[PDB]
């Protein structure tokens, strides 16, 4: 109890508790729908206008 | 010609390490409160602390 | 005669130069790239702008991929010509970068003034200045369009480009701190300029558009980006005016892989003093005649070459009780690490010390990363303030060890660390990946 | 509209830059590194420090690569504003690098001053001008710190860094020589300034500290290093004076993989002064009033880009009895070489042509290889030297085959070459790969 | 010195130092097809 | 009236203009822990929020926890393990002069009375969590620090 | 943004690429296949004496 | 817009061409009631 | 001034509002401000210049 | 922000749960003492979750 006690060293103070570590687990949602991406004509159009025979 | 083998800076005995080198020893003992550990088994903590080597080979022929 | 006269000379060295060649200079080959384009979108502002207020804006997802911003404001001058000092960005305080509600990094006026001073060279730091000053001259009721380009990491390189058809479900926004007192415009030193017109801004974003067989690619694996960020707390200074150098011993509290440390010792009220006031050319207000003062800046040239008007003499960076280099004069931060990692100019009171070889780069080469370091500090030796600021025969007369008296306006004292971090993104979610 | 748009047309022509895409530019990838530290260390310098002297330093072996160096002065100036051009580097009169007694390369301060002039270039310039002058119009008695880094092949790109871990057996070391007159500091052109303080001189050198794995592959590895170094020896002009167009023909002594050869015409007297003088701002001491005198300059602008005061009209190399190329006048050399191969200007009197595409640049890009070439000349044609120098009306108004009478104080010549060898490692023993 | 830098290999640092792929104080450089350069000059037709 | 001397059984007060903090923010490790926010949220709010008490003008108070005034656990920054904790102040300008009553009740929130410039001592305190562990008649802590 | 220099006043650009002053090929709008490529201006009121 | 793409821009004349053209008789009028005083209401008035 | 909500959220961490569990919908607060303050812009009915 | 004009926020979604929510106002006043009556109060006009 008198000297066996724990206490904190230095060394055990240490930045990388942090800097290891992310946020990511503690910032993030849980998100089941996936992304949507999807062909660009689909959205930008089909250049139906005439272009240039060669 | 020069002769010197050692390089010249700290390298090789001087375990230039950061005071998180702590933990370290705490992990490879296992227990924080570490306190005890040294003042009965210091021989274990002393061969686990040091440094190895590399070797330079080299000659011409006679 | 001619090139045919010089072919011949081949001999045994050349066997490292033209021996079994590999490359042939004159008909170099092209890599086709996946077809993107371009375009340059306004976003809407939240809040109220104008002096002192706080502004955002929530990034719409107008494209793929977002890479250059350009922050707009429209200033009118309050006062006659050399009033003004990069008004544009010292009215723009901060700018936060948040995906998702974690915040990714945050720059400062001072930090643009900074990494201005640095890594910006030549055509670049001029047209900078076009983009936030008034450089010709111009009279009391100017008005013009300002451009404040944003350099968070993303914003010079497209190769680092966030992908926002991957953030389909976290938003993106910045956040604007705007100045109360802006010199020249609505304050001259801290008298308020009566009628000053409140400033209007918008912020473009240029969004790049890919085609099919990329965006879906982008949207289908996860992304992680190497990327910078910025650290920064304020220092107060100890700044004698007479009979000792004093020194100052800060502990930073930097962490992450740093690619470097760069600091400037400013007059807080005129902003982009980093060297003392004198009575010689471009160096105070009404220098050379008998109006000159020396507790206003000529502000048009407040930033100088002239490191006599600068007070760090020495400084050392410390770890864990041992120093990392042998102490260097503080001309070595202000004119040689810039030359050696750089290659620009680097104007007095501004100071730089590299982990890095290419710091100006964004190849990662070199780090001192200091979440590994117990005591980290930045040690300083001042010059001593005794010179005379209103006369020239000593002002440009004196020794290394001091410079002027108004040096000791130089209260504060501005860290800055650029490091590296990682940028994890996947199922439309972002965050930073490792903590601080 | 917007970026869709752009992407929605296209077609054939988008075949060869897009079509089966290779490449993006919005997601690029870093490399990984080898771990390593830089740290700036002083060293102890060998013999007295002073005008005249000569003094060397063995490099302390405190790392693994020597990557850069930086010499530090600390001058006094001894007279007043517009009298010093360049003090630090005149004061470094001469480097040799020795690597295990054998001499590496030689450079002179005539050589800094002429690489300076025509291959380093921007705001680099300039700071390099801060690094080793007064520029801020200081006055007699102030003192400064200056820093000249040196220009050995191993200076510039970490590349080509000593590698000091694997030469156990061999000294690396320089040699300094100190002049024993410096412009504006012990004497005014051939006149000494009393009371004059000697110099102060230390020697910084960047270590560069490896990782355990990559230092005990370059302790036990051979290595091999391609790398540049300087030929010099010191001539003699042919200047006219009145009715002749003079010509001289060089014997060259030139060897080795060479990747341009460059030259000034200079007045030994004054260091840096390239040109003749001429009553015209800038042009001499005291241009403009009635005071300006033609045989002194105004040495703060000694250099200047008026190439109607450089002496040369036309130049040719010639190789083994053949013309190396058709003769071009002055101007081209000063002008256009620069402009095709570094991209740069050169100030007037320095003259470059080069056999190398990129001659700034360490991949090979072209040599003219003069070990292979048994007569190698410079055929000088030289302007006459007719024109009043006190005369602007004269100077500024006339055509291009003549100049000033002073063009004939140019009295010396100084060629210069550079060239590729090659650097070997081998058992712990370092030396080149080929002589002469 | 710059020694207690160097020692600071983290977690973090993976993304950067750890699996070297490069080195930058060893550079290697390509060889390359043997030319010579010369400007001449080219007849004018026209006044 | 002599604004030098209290009058002492009334020292205390509620009045924020004679207060000195403009506004304090807590860093951690050189990020911060919240952003600055100005003296009389640290004065008022937090109390109101987490104790349901009356902090007078002058006194402040930062919480971690969801019941500070309470015994049970509710909320801890374990400083055990955070290398630098920093208390960031901002000072209100001393400007107003003390012996004019109209100045005093007629200023804004980031000036105050230029008698502030004698408080000269700042006294910040933490209270905190260990545990006092008791063993066959020896008592002692178990984390000490 | 696309070059890195200062143009001077009267001298304006738009470009369609990362880095147009370079040669390797970094964005293209192909002009062959646009109908209607239009540069629409508006003036300054050049009122001032 | 929808989803980043450009669907319609309308301007002011073309609504006011739009009312010109299209709307018809108690509607345009309406409209004028909604847009504009149409009661020689005076300086100071404010409507919704 | 600080003036504290006083919802079904904002007295005990009890009733705390997940957002985290409301990933797909954004919870907003309207705020309406009085046209007239006592005090401030109108002493009873009357403005304050 | 103003008088009589109606605004609303959407909470950045920061952190996991909402507890409480605190509207700051600044404000000068054009009477004299005792001419005012929770101001801040009434400013707040309404709040809508």
């Amino acid at each position: 109890l008198l000297r066996g006690f724990e206490s904190s060293l230095r060394g055990s103070r240490v930045r990388t508790q942090i800097d290891d570590k992310s946020f990511i687990p503690y910032t993030w949602q849980m998100i089941d729908v996936p992304l949507a991406a999807a062909k660009t004509s689909f959205i930008a159009g089909l250049d139906t206008r005439q272009q240039l025979a060669y | 010609f020069r002769d010197t083998a050692s390089i010249g800076f700290s390298d090789t005995h001087q375990d230039e390490k950061t005071l998180r080198f702590l933990k370290k020893q705490i992990s490879q003992f296992i227990k924080h409160l570490k306190e005890y550990y040294p003042n009965n088994e210091l021989t274990k903590k002393l061969v686990m602390k040091y440094s190895d080597v590399q070797l330079l080979p080299y000659t011409k022929g006679a | 005669a001619g090139g045919l006269s010089q072919l011949v000379a081949y001999g045994a060295q050349d066997v490292y130069l033209t021996g079994n060649p590999q490359i042939t200079f004159f008909k170099t080959v092209y890599r086709r790239y996946t077809n993107f384009a371009i375009e340059s979108i306004q976003q809407t502002i939240n809040g109220s702008v104008g002096f002192g207020n706080k502004v955002s804006t929530q990034i719409s997802r107008n494209g793929d991929l977002i890479t250059d911003i350009v922050v707009e404001f429209v200033l009118t001058k309050g006062g006659n010509g050399g009033t003004t000092y990069y008004p544009a960005e010292e009215l723009l305080q901060d700018v936060e970068l948040e995906i998702g509600g974690q915040r990714i990094d945050k720059h400062y006026n001072d930090w643009f003034r900074t990494y201005d001073a640095l890594f910006r060279m030549n055509d670049d730091r001029y047209n900078y200045r076009r983009m936030t000053d008034w450089v010709n001259n111009e009279l009391v009721g100017a008005q013009k369009r300002f451009y404040v380009p944003l350099i968070f990491f993303f914003n010079q390189t497209p190769g680092l480009a966030l992908p926002l058809i991957a953030l389909q479900y976290h938003e993106v926004k910045l956040y604007f701190t705007l100045a109360s007192q802006v010199q020249g415009v609505n304050y001259n030193g801290s008298s308020a300029i009566a009628g000053a017109a409140q400033p209007t801004m918008s912020v473009w974003v240029d969004y790049i558009f890919l085609d099919t067989q990329e965006r879906t690619r982008f949207a289908q694996l996860p992304h992680e980006y190497l990327i910078e960020q910025l650290q920064f707390t304020g220092s107060e200074t100890a700044t004698p005016s007479a009979t000792t150098q004093a020194s100052q011993n800060i502990r930073l509290n930097f962490n992450h892989p740093t690619k470097y440390l760069a600091w400037n010792f400013n007059n807080p009220t005129n902003y982009g003093q980093y060297t003392a006031l004198a009575n010689i050319p471009g160096a105070c207000s009404g220098a050379g005649t008998a109006a000159a003062t020396v507790t206003t800046p000529d502000y048009g040239n407040t930033g100088t070459y002239n490191e006599q008007l600068a007070v760090l003499d020495s400084a050392k960076i410390q770890l864990n009780g041992q120093d990392r280099f042998a102490t260097r004069k503080g001309s070595y931060f202000n004119k040689v690490q810039p030359y050696q990692s750089i290659g620009g100019v680097t104007p007095a009171g501004v100071y730089l010390y590299s982990f890095a070889l290419k710091p100006a780069g964004r190849q990662p080469s070199g780090t001192c990363n200091f979440s590994r370091i117990d005591n980290a500090t930045l040690s300083l030796t001042y010059k001593t303030c005794s010179i005379d600021a209103t006369s020239p025969a000593a002002v440009l007369g004196n020794t290394e060890t001091v410079t002027a008296n108004t040096a000791t306006l130089l209260t504060a004292l501005n860290i800055y660390a650029k490091n590296y971090n990682v940028l994890r993104i996947m199922s439309g979610m972002g965050g930073l990946a490792y903590a601080n």
